[PDB]
This record gives C-alpha cells, sequence and structure tokens, in this order.
RNA sequence: GCUAAACCUAGCCCCAAACCCCACCUUACUACCAGACAACCUUAGCCAAACCAUUUACCCAAAUAAAGUAUAGGCGAUA
RNA sequence: GCUACCUAAGAACAGCUAAAAGAGCACACCCGUCUAUGUAGCAAAAUAGUGGGAAGAUUUAUAGGUAGAGGCGACAAACCUA
RNA sequence: CCUCCGCAUAAGCCUGCGUCAGAUACUGACAAUUAACAGCCCAAUAUCUACAAUCAACCAACAAGUCAUUA
RNA sequence: GCCUGUUUACCAAAAACAUCACCUCUAGCAUCACCAGUAUUAGAGGCACCGCCUUCCUUAAAUAGGGAUGGCUCCACGAGGGUUCAGCUG
RNA sequence: UUAAUUUAUUAAUGCAAACAACCUGCAUUAAAAAUUUCGGUUGGGGCG
C-alpha cells in the first residue's frame, strides 16, 4: 500500500504536441509571444538558472553533493 | 451466461435474496436445465394464482416440480373448490392446503387426502387441461 | 424576523463577486462584458 | 391558410383541396361522392351508380375552395386532350 | 464507418448558393456501417519466404489483418503498386 | 468545489495525523453518502499492513517488540505501537496481544507446518490447515485487506498446490497464493459486537448523522397470464 | 444603421488587412479556397439528374453533406476524413414515432505507422477507414501527400505533410544519413510531390500560426538612428566632395 | 389670486453614403519570484395543429419571374 | 453574506443540587407553549408576561462547499436572499 | 428617576452632532485618526516527531484529542 | 409517544420526525466520497429503548372520565390530548 | 401508476468490428427517467 494518493499527487505534465515529433520541421509555439494562448504548440523552455546567490530564494544542492556527505551514516 | 442469467431471473425477476437463490440452486439444480420464461412462469404460478410467498416457495421445492404437474393439480383442486388464491388482504375463506400435501405426495395420495375424487375424473380433467392449454397457445 | 437576509462581509463580497472570480469562468467573463456593453459604471463587485 | 407565406409574402395554397378538387373555369368545383370505394358489396347498384358519379359543389363551398386556392388554379388551361374542356364554360345561362 | 441518410429531402439550393437545412434536416437513418460489410481481401508483393503464403514476388491475396499487422510492419511484404509489380517484373525476367 | 484530500501524506510515519472529515460529499461537493457528519475530531495513525516489511538493507524472517497496544478512533479493532531493529510501526493488534510480548514476521515457507504462535505473520503456506487467520492478502505482498474488523478471524480451511482456500468472516470461501502473509490468531477488541451506543448522542459522537425522515414502501411485475388474479376483491 | 460590408465578408476583409495581407500569396490562397471533402458518412448521387419514380420526371439532385463534428482528439489522430455524427433518429425508424438525439461515433484503433520519408514510426489513434485509404495510397507516405487538407482533416496529418514536403524539398541529408543511395530512393519514390522549400513551410498552417511565423519572420530589432544618420551624412560628404 | 398654465431646442428616429505618465486577472485598477488548468461538442421550448405525441416559416451571399408551381406533410396544420 | 446540511480552525455556557449524567433547578444564550397588545404595527412576524432547553444530538463568530430536469432535508414537501 | 446597559476588540460602515460662516444631526469651508496595538512573514533538501485536555498531581475514563525538531 | 432531542422561518411543536435497541436487504473490496476503512465492516431500509409469554365508581344532576411471531407491558419523561382531589383566586 | 409513446441516458448481456479486456456499430433485457393526456350526460359519492 503506497501513501499519497494520486488525486494530491503533482499532476502529470500534459503530453507533448505531436508537432514536436516530426524531425523535420520548427513548431510554432508562443515563446514568441510571451504568453500562453491555447491554439499554438506548447514551448519547450529550457531550464533556468538565476545567475546568482539570492539568500531568501537559496536551493541548496542535493544531499550527496555538500562537503561533509559521507557513506557511513552516524547517529546523532 | 446461461448461469447468470437464471441466477439474474431468480434474483431481479424473482426477487429472491441471495441466500435463497443460494438455497434454490442448492435443492432444485433442474432450474439450471430449465428455460428461462418457462422458471418466471413457474415462479408467478406460484406466487400471485397459488398465492405462495418467497419463504414457503424456496423451503418447499416448488421449482423441483414441473408446470405440467404443478398446473393440472393446482387448477383441479381450484375448480374443486379446494384452493383458493389469496385476496388482496391476503386472506382466504378457508385455509389452503399444503405445498407439500399438493405436489410433493404421489398423485393417488393428491386425490385421496386432498382432492377427494377419482382418478377416472383426474384423467379427464388432465386431459381436458391439456386441451385448454395447447388451444390457448 | 425576515429582511437582514444581508451580513456584510468584504472577503464574502470579493470572493464571490470579484473581478478575479468573475474571470475565473467565460460566464463570468460574458457577465463582465454585458455591463461593459450596457456601459455600467461598476463591472464587477 | 397562410394568408402571407414568410419567404414570399404571398397566399399559399391548401394541397389538400388541389388534391381532391377540379375547378372549371366558369367558377365550378367538380369532386367525387365520399364513400365511393367503401364496402360497395353492401351497396345497391343505384347507390353505386349515385357514388360513381362526378359533382358539383355548393355555391359556399365553391367560395370556399376558391379562398383556399389561389391564382394559379384559375386560370385557363389549353391541355391537349382534357376530358373536361367543353365543361370548361358555361352555355345558354340565365342570371 | 456509419453511413447516414436524411429522413427529409433538403430542397435544390441552387448552382452557387448552399443549401438551407432546419431542425428536420438533421434527422437522420443509417443505411449502412462499413465495420458490419463483408471482409475482403489485400494484394500484396512478398519480398522474403513467408510460411504458406508465398515465397517472394508472387502477388498474394492476404487478409487485411494480416497484412497491415505482420506482412508490411515487418517488411515481408510490399503493396501490390503497379511500380512495385513492374520492378518485381523486371526481378522475374532477369532471374 | 476546492476540495483536495487530505490523504496527502507520502511517507509512513508513527505521529498521528491530522485527518479532515469529508461529510460523506465528494470531491465535487455534493453529498454521496448520506448519515455522516460530525463527530468527535480524530488523528489518523498510519497503519503498516504489510506486516512482513524487512527494514531497509535487510531481508528474510524479523522479530518485533510490541510496545504498546492502543485505542484506534478509526478502526473497531486496536492498534499496536511495535517497534523492530531501528523503527517503529502501527499493527493491527491481536486478540492476546501484550506490551512487551514478542512478535515474528516471516516469510519462511517451511517444509513442516510452523507453531501457529497468536500475533506473528507467516505465509499461508505455513500454516495447519484450520488454525485462526486475519489481516490477510488477496496477492503475496499486496498488504492485508480482508479479516481487519474487531474480533473477526478466517480460517485456514484449505491447502492444496500452492493455493490456499480461506473462509472469511462472512462465510465466504477465498482462494490465495499460499505465498501471500497472514498473522494468525483474532483481531482485538473481540467484544466489540456487544458495545452498547445507549444513546443518540454516542452516534453523534461516532459521526453518524440521523437517518431520513422520509418513509420508503420493487415488485414482481405479473405476467399476462398472471394479471387476473393480482387483487382478487375481498 | 447598416454595415458597409456583410457580417459573413468581415474574415475576408481582415484578411486583407494587416499583416494577414503581408502573408504569402499562395497561404492566402489555400486558406481561401475551399473544396468539399470527399464523401464518408453518406452515399453521393451518381449523376447529377434523376428520373423520380413518383411523376417518372427527369429532376436535378443535390449532394448535401452530413454535418460532422470533430472532437479535438481527431487533430491527434489520422482519421480518414470521420468524424461523430450528431444528429436525430425516428425511434423504430418511422416518422411517426418520437425523435431521438443520436451520436455514431467512429470505431477508433491504435496503430503504429512508419513514414519513410521522416524515417520514423508514430504511433496513431486510428480509423479503418484511414487504414483503407493508406492502402488504396500504397503507405502512410504516399496518402498523407496525396489527401487534400479537407479529406486528410487533422492537424497531425497536416504536420506530417508539411513534414514530408519540407524533407522533399530540402533533399535533406538527415534522411538515412550514411546511406545517401537510399535517401535518393526514397526522394526518387515521392519526387511528384516536392514543391517550393518557400510553400512548403507554409502547409497545414492555421492562420493563427501562420500569423505567428509570419510576426516572428519580420520581426527586427530598431536599428540605432546613429547607424542611420551616419550613413545618410557619409552618402551626403561623398556627394559634396564628388561634386 | 394662489397652486399653477404656456413655450423650443436639447436631442433623437428612419434611410443614403462610407467600412470601422502611473495602475489594472491577487481582494482588478495592487512596482518586484520555480509556472503549466487552459477553447471548440445538434439548441430547446413557447406556439400552430383549435388537445397532443410525427410535424409547425426564421443573415440564406441578384431584386423580378418561374411560384406559392414541382415537391414535402398525423398527405394536416402547414412547409 | 438568509436558510438546509457539511468542511477547517475557533469561542461561550453564572450560581445551586448532584456526581463524571444527551441528570435536576436556574442566569447569560438558544427557542417560541399560552395569553394580552399590535394588525399600514416598534416590527412585511414585533413587544410584555408566561413558558421549553440551557455541559449538549447544545449555542455560536469566521472562511469554504453542495445550484435548480438540481441542492439540502432528525419528511414539515421543510429550506435554497421577505 | 432609569439603567436592560456601558467601555473596548472583532465585523460592518466610511467622515455621518469637531471649529467657523450661512440656511432652516441641513449647506459650504476648515481641520483630523501620528505605532509600540493590529495587519503585512518565513532560503532550500531530506529527517523528525506513540504517551491529550481537565489546577495534571491522585482518580476516572471515552467521544481518543490544537499546540515539538533535527543534519 | 419509551426517554433527551427535531419539524411546517411567517396560523399546526404534536400522537409526526429522529432516537439507543432490535430486525431485513446488499457488498469479498484499495489511492478523491464510502475509506486512507475491510463482514464484530460499510451502505439501503423497517420499527422503535428495555422486559416478558407464545352493571359499578366519581356529581345532586357526569353523550365527560375510570373499573368490572406478534401481542402484552407506562419505570421515567412530555409547554402532548382528556379526567380529577384540595387550594386559589374578579 | 399494470394511461399512451420512447430508451435518447446508464447497467448488463448477444452478434458484428478489432485482435481476453477497452472502444465503436447493431440488437435484446432492465433501471432510471422524459413528453403528453386524462371525452360527454346522469345534485355530488359508490355501483351502474
Ligand atoms: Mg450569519
Ligand atoms: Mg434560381
Ligand atoms: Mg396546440
Ligand atoms: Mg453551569
Ligand atoms: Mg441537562
Ligand atoms: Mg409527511
Ligand atoms: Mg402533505
Ligand atoms: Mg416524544
Ligand atoms: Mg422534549
Ligand atoms: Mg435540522
Ligand atoms: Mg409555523
Ligand atoms: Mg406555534
Ligand atoms: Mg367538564
Amino acid at each position: 500500500y503506497e501513501w499519497g494518493v494520486r488525486s494530491t499527487r503533482k499532476s502529470e505534465p500534459p503530453p507533448l504536441d505531436r508537432v514536436y515529433e516530426i524531425p523535420g520541421l520548427e513548431p510554432i509555439t508562443f515563446a514568441g509571444k510571451m504568453h500562453f494562448v491555447p491554439w499554438l504548440a506548447r514551448p519547450i523552455f529550457p531550464p533556468w538558472d538565476r545567475g546568482y546567490k539570492d539568500p531568501r530564494f537559496y536551493r541548496s544542492p542535493p544531499l550527496h553533493e555538500h562537503p561533509l556527505y559521507k557513506d557511513q551514516a552516524c547517529y546523532i | 451466461q446461461d448461469i447468470n442469467d437464471t441466477v439474474r431471473l431468480l434474483k431481479e425477476k424473482c426477487l429472491f435474496t441471495v441466500q435463497q437463490v443460494t438455497k434454490i440452486l442448492h435443492s432444485c439444480p433442474s432450474v439450471l436445465r430449465e428455460d428461462l420464461g418457462q422458471l418466471e412462469y413457474k415462479f408467478q404460478y406460484a406466487y400471485f394464482r397459488m398465492g405462495i410467498k418467497h419463504p414457503d416457495i424456496v423451503k418447499s421445492e416448488y421449482l423441483q416440480y414441473s408446470l405440467t404437474k404443478i398446473k393440472q393439480r393446482h387448477i383441479y383442486l381450484e375448480r374443486l373448490g379446494r384452493y383458493q388464491t389469496p385476496d388482496k388482504k391476503g386472506q382466504t375463506q378457508i385455509p389452503n392446503p399444503l405445498l407439500k400435501d399438493i405436489l410433493r405426495v404421489s398423485e393417488a395420495e393428491f386425490l385421496a387426502r386432498t382432492a377427494c375424487t377419482s382418478v377416472e375424473e383426474f384423467q379427464v380433467f388432465k386431459k381436458l387441461l391439456a386441451r385448454e392449454e395447447e388451444e390457448s397457445e | 424576523a425576515r429582511g437582514n437576509e444581508y451580513q456584510p462581509s468584504n472577503i464574502k463580497r470579493k470572493n464571490k463577486h470579484g473581478w478575479v472570480r468573475r474571470l475565473s469562468t467565460p460566464a463570468g467573463v460574458q457577465v463582465i462584458l454585458r455591463r461593459m456593453l450596457k456601459g455600467r459604471k461598476s463591472l464587477s463587485h | 391558410l397562410t394568408y402571407f407565406s414568410a419567404r414570399k409574402g404571398k397566399r399559399k395554397t391548401v394541397k389538400a383541396v388541389i388534391d381532391r378538387f377540379l375547378r372549371l373555369h366558369c367558377g365550378l368545383w367538380v369532386r367525387r361522392k365520399a364513400g365511393y370505394k367503401k364496402k360497395l358489396w353492401k351497396k345497391t347498384p343505384a347507390r353505386k351508380k349515385r357514388l360513381r358519379e362526378f359533382v358539383f359543389c355548393n355555391k359556399t363551398q365553391s367560395k370556399l375552395l376558391d379562398k383556399m386556392t389561389t391564382s394559379f388554379w384559375k386560370r385557363r388551361n389549353w391541355y391537349v386532350d382534357d376530358p373536361y374542356q367543353k365543361y370548361h364554360d358555361r352555355t345558354n345561362l340565365k342570371v | 464507418t456509419v453511413i447516414v441518410e436524411r429522413w427529409w429531402k433538403v430542397p435544390l439550393a441552387g448552382e452557387g448558393r448552399k443549401p438551407r437545412l432546419h431542425r428536420r434536416h438533421r434527422v437522420y437513418k443509417l443505411v449502412e456501417d462499413t465495420k458490419h460489410r463483408p471482409k475482403e481481401n489485400l494484394e500484396l508483393i512478398l519480398t522474403q519466404s513467408v510460411e504458406n503464403v508465398g515465397v517472394r514476388g508472387d502477388l498474394v491475396s492476404v487478409k487485411k489483418s494480416l497484412g497491415r499487422n505482420r506482412l508490411l510492419p515487418q517488411g515481408l511484404a510490399v503493396y501490390a503498386s503497379p511500380e512495385n509489380k513492374k520492378l518485381f517484373e523486371e526481378e522475374k525476367l532477369l532471374r | 468545489a476546492n476540495f483536495v484530500s487530505w490523504k496527502s501524506r507520502t511517507k509512513y510515519t508513527i505521529t498521528p495525523v491530522k485527518m479532515r472529515k469529508s461529510g460523506g460529499r465528494d470531491h465535487t461537493g455534493r453529498i454521496r453518502v448520506h448519515g455522516i457528519g460530525g463527530g468527535h475530531k480524530q488523528r489518523y495513525r498510519m497503519i503498516d499492513f504489510l506486516r512482513f516489511r524487512p527494514e531497509e538493507t535487510k531481508s528474510g524472517p524479523f522479530e518485533e517488540k510490541v510496545i504498546q497496544v492502543r485505542y484506534d478512533p478509526c478502526r473497531s479493532a486496536d492498534i499496536a505501537l511495535v517497534a523492530g531493529g531501528s523503527r517503529k510501526r502501527w499493527i493491527i493488534a491481536t486478540e492476546n496481544m501484550q506490551a512487551g510480548d514478542t512478535i515474528l514476521n516471516s516469510n519462511h515457507i517451511g517444509r513442516m507446518a510452523v507453531a501457529a504462535r497468536e500475533g506473528d505473520a507467516h505465509p499461508l503456506g505455513a500454516l495447519p490447515v484450520g488454525t485462526l487467520i486475519n489481516n490477510v492478502e488477496s496477492e503475496p505482498g499486496r498488504g492485508a485487506q480482508y479479516i481487519r474488523a474487531a474480533g473477526t478471524c478466517g480460517v485456514l480451511l484449505r491447502k492444496v498446490n500452492g493455493t490456499a482456500i480461506i473462509q472469511l468472516p462472512s462465510k465466504r470461501q477465498m482462494q490465495v497464493l499460499e505465498t501471500c502473509v497472514a498473522t494468525v490468531g483474532r483481531v482485538s477488541n473481540v467484544d466489540h459486537n456487544k458495545r452498547v451506543i445507549g444513546k443518540a448522542g454516542r452516534n453523534r459522537w461516532l459521526g453518524k448523522r440521523p437517518n431520513s425522515g422520509r418513509w420508503h414502501r420493487r415488485k414482481i411485475r405479473p405476467l399476462p397470464p398472471m394479471k387476473s388474479y393480482v387483487k382478487l376483491p375481498s | 444603421p447598416l454595415h458597409k460590408y456583410p457580417v459573413w465578408l468581415w474574415k475576408r476583409l481582415q484578411l486583407r488587412e494587416g499583416i494577414c495581407s503581408r502573408l504569402p500569396g499562395h497561404y492566402l490562397r489555400s486558406l481561401e479556397e475551399e473544396r468539399t471533402p470527399t464523401p464518408v458518412h453518406y452515399r453521393p448521387h451518381g449523376a447529377k439528374f434523376k428520373i423520380n419514380p413518383k411523376n417518372g420526371q427527369r429532376e436535378r439532385v443535390e449532394d448535401v453533406p452530413i454535418p460532422i463534428y470533430f472532437p479535438p482528439e481527431s487533430q491527434r489522430g489520422l482519421w480518414g476524413g470521420e468524424g461523430w455524427i450528431l444528429g436525430q433518429i425516428y425511434a423504430n425508424n418511422d416518422k411517426l414515432s418520437k425523435r431521438l438525439k443520436k451520436v455514431w461515433k467512429p470505431q477508433l484503433f491504435e496503430r503504429e505507422f512508419y513514414s519513410e520519408i521522416l524515417d520514423k514510426k508514430f504511433t496513431v489513434t486510428v480509423t479503418m477507414r484511414t487504414l483503407d485509404l493508406i492502402d488504396e495510397a500504397y503507405g502512410l507516405d504516399f496518402y498523407i501527400l496525396k489527401t487534400p487538407k479537407e479529406d486528410l482533416c487533422s492537424k497531425f496529418g497536416m504536420d506530417l505533410k508539411r513534414g514530408m514536403l519540407l524533407r522533399l524539398a530540402r533533399q535533406d541529408p538527415q534522411l538515412h544519413p550514411e546511406d545517401p543511395e537510399r535517401r535518393a530512393a526514397i526522394y526518387d519514390k515521392y519526387k511528384e510531390f516536392a514543391i517550393p522549400e518557400e510553400e512548403a513551410e507554409w502547409v497545414g498552417l492555421t492562420l493563427e500560426e501562420a500569423i505567428e511565423k509570419q510576426r516572428l519572420l519580420e520581426e527586427k530589432d530598431p536599428v540605432p538612428l546613429f547607424k542611420i544618420y551616419v550613413a545618410e551624412l557619409i552618402q551626403q560628404l561623398q556627394q559634396q566632395a564628388l561634386s
């Protein structure tokens, strides 16, 4: 029995537009419009990086990348 | 599908409880072979014309017997005056004979203890009823 | 006994008849459009 | 009937009248006798002969039929071999 | 495919005009459902030996299911187009 | 409606979880089940129904210590906090489960039948025929779903091949692979039947709303040959 | 008052005004032209005239198409011009009985199709009519390239058409790279459908998509007036020096 | 003689012609944080048929005429 | 935003008798048995007295939810902005 | 002589008996409510959290409950 | 009518509705209600706690009132419908 | 409601379709409903 009901789990992203499956053509998305419209393909935005260090919007590295991380598990 | 439709006829169209249907299947396996429509007619014959309620229909293996025998004996008694269909209130002038006394007993015992008539008259009535059924169909 | 069916509360007022809720559905958008066409000074509540 | 149609504004014709009555251009309306095809086995020869006849209509009936039909049905028709060509006009009629 | 037909005939529209439909023209009756038609066969030209059908370059009438599910998807057969027929004809006459 | 299920927690824990009542309403806000609403506020204790759940980086049969047996507001049966290795979990306590007792959870189907001690979990194949069981799975590793109410106990009626026939408390036969695990003995709180609600207020505390005041009166439709005898006048 | 133009000509006027005017001529013609789709849900009359049995006279006959509803799911698949028939029926097929709403839906299958030009396999929700059309066309590529927009009636189908046409127009080496002979064979097989890339780029684009494409094409950050004035002054000085 | 009464233009109707700084979707008019939900889907009924149940005219791409004709229709109201 | 029910998280319940009570008497509070006034009224259902409950199936503030071929209902066909 | 009340907070309202000058708590103008009270919050990733409240101690329980952190 | 409670907001508060208790029917089961539940459970409904077996009297006059599986059974309670002692009183 | 007409809708099955299930088409059976009506005389009521 898994904990966390599907309806509460994060919704799956909508399926990609079929236009993206055609090798030779560049899809026409609403990225240029800088806003969503329902009759254009949904852009695939590249991952974004803030570019600097903002303390109030900090995203710590994964636990495995911390300097003090150790395979041996201490018990505190 | 045959088994399921038999069970569905017994439950939805005959309003037998689940336990009642299981007991009916246990006691009268021939119901499964019996075709639909005929089974419903037999049950409604017991229910309306004979005024037998589901607990009695199940307790006495009424569905075991054949519709021909059931109609023969029951209509013979009804025309003789021994049997009487219950009224709207479910009451009868004279208590009706028991289903075991009608169907389970042999022909001679049924004619002597309950009908109190002659085998010759019973044969004549059986032929007449068969002719009437043929004409009706 | 009757008459005071209105028990004012700005939270309920805005959440029930506000601009955001009217735009939240196509029917509310058409409500706002009807008010604009009629020339209502107050489009929403 | 429809005095002004919704598409042309014209007066319409009750086609039930056209399917049943003949108009002679003189203004008379001819018809069959009701029941002339019904249960002939129980009707006497004289009654059958009466029923098999083509019959004129009343003045009021003719007026009603004229109202119910438009002018197109009240024109001169020079059909090739019309059996009613002679009957289309009146002769030796005083008032 | 479901093929339907109007219960009520649509009045002629004209040459350049479009027919004007009404509520009664939306009433349909099913004349035929193509899926219930008897199955036909697909003509294919085999490219590789396949059990119980043929060897290579021979026209074969195969059940549409087999043609569209195994032969064509796996390349064991090609459509019996005029071009393919010609090419396999040259193959045969060269062999 | 803006209804989101409170069953959103993803990681198992021992803490009672604040649970939101439904009132018999769907996520759409409409009543779907009647007679539900109100009652005492409750906190949910996540029960681990997969009693053979060997700890991380561990395997094989393991023992556990019954830390305590507690009343569960969300169940008829009472629960038991039980600890093994370096973890604690809630389970459904059996009739004679006591604090400080030892519990065994094994996946070993021994050639001989294992001595059935109440409270431990063995695969159904390892139990002697006729032993009382509960917290039975439908499939291997699915998790206990049957025989979970207070005082209920199924019977391991038969074992043939890899299939065991169990008698559910409703006296219905059920076929389950003998590798599926079940716990021995009858569920706790056996006297739940005899509890007397005493007053309508106690039901309202339990969260059951009163039945509808409407008076509810199907019927066998007579066949044409029988329509003449339906309502014979007196 | 009265509008200067009929309301039904407003779309055409909008096309003749604005960025839609700047759209390429061939695309505008493709949008404007409309052809009746091939009959799918009705059997067309064989001839234009028919001798009606009632009065035995010759009468003109017309093929009035059945309105078809195409749910958006269709645009993600390849239905052979097939769609939902939202109509009405007479219970027991007699006009003197009740009239009931009736929706006839097509039987949809999930099938995998390989595109030779695109060298890709697509899983598409498809109809038996579409499969029959593909068989008649001798392949998915031929079916897509032959069937016009109206008959194809699928946004995914038109996108496949655009991709195939662009591939053919560019003679893209990305088709089976390292196999030039196979690439040339495929292009020769589908040669007849090749069209100029400038036209293939706009095949199957909706009006909104074409507008967005035109805007992206013609969007340019304004040139600083410093450059323009420097060029103008330098040219003027050149003229002054020469004359 | 009080209440009053009187007014003429504010405008409107029908056609023709002609195509038409800042803030604001959060509680709108709110300077400034991790998105994702996005749209399309037979009008119905009143009413007429003297009830009503099949049926009952409606931005259609040139006025007129063919013509209320051919046709449709509980072959009836009507179309 | 009334009202029917529900969800989240709150709040109120003097005093006496009893003892851990859907207990008794009785404030606040909720209700509305009977009488009188009033009846274009203070009031489109009120006032005075009298009365039922008043630690519970209680009352109640806040926000949210269920919407009409529906909702909600300890069925009165009650309530869903007089 | 009355006191059911009253003073504050909440909610609601929005200048609605403060001054001046005029009409007959109205009009026009002028002024005014100053934050400590209250609202307006929280950097991530995992990980933590069984033991009510009731003077919380006896005692009694049932309807089984509002109060927490670590690396 | 078991009881406490609920109801026709604005003419009916009741014997009506609910109600513990009992009875009937349906269901062998997971990730949005039932339910993060599992037949001692859940839903639908009936009925109503529990418990059992199978001519005279009142007045002087009293169409008022009381006594000689269901069915019976009034302990307690009631602004319920009747009757009544004594007292009290315009 | 055992008034008339329907199954549009759900639930089942059957036959097709397609490769057991799902989906679609066509049937059958139920549940649920939907539209519409409830002639005339005989003081009312019952039976007539
Ligand atoms: Mg309120
Ligand atoms: Mg013309
Ligand atoms: Mg009418
Ligand atoms: Mg107190
Ligand atoms: Mg009390
Ligand atoms: Mg009632
Ligand atoms: Mg009533
Ligand atoms: Mg009572
Ligand atoms: Mg009471
Ligand atoms: Mg209530
Ligand atoms: Mg009232
Ligand atoms: Mg009252
Ligand atoms: Mg008296």
